[PDB]
C-alpha cells in the first residue's frame, strides 16, 4: 500500500567539515591579565584594552 | 572551498614607474665622418 500520488526524495550533499589552519601562532607568556588560558587579537592595540 | 564559500588564489601583477634622479651624457666634436 501507498499513500502518495507522488513521492520525492531530496538529499544534500553540501555539509562542510572543519579543517586545519597552518597560520595562528602562539606566545605562552607570564601574567595574570584574563582568566581564561587562551586571548586571540588582531592588533596590539587591542591587546593594549586587555 | 566551495563547502566554506572561499576563493584564495586571485593573483595580480604591477610595473611601478620609477622616476628620474641622476643623468649622465657624453658629448663629442669631430670633423668629419667617413
Amino acid at each position: 500500500y501507498q499513500d502518495k500520488v507522488v513521492d520525492v526524495e531530496v538529499s544534500l550533499g553540501t555539509q562542510p567539515i572543519d579543517t586545519v589552519g597552518f597560520e595562528t601562532p602562539m606566545f605562552l607568556a607570564m601574567h595574570g591579565n584574563f582568566p581564561e588560558r587562551i586571548r586571540f587579537y588582531v592588533s596590539t592595540a587591542g591587546m593594549v584594552a586587555d | 572551498d566551495l563547502a566554506a564559500r572561499i576563493l584564495r588564489d586571485v593573483k595580480v601583477e604591477l610595473v611601478y614607474n620609477n622616476s628620474l634622479h641622476y643623468v649622465k651624457i657624453r658629448a663629442s666634436v669631430v670633423l668629419d665622418r667617413p
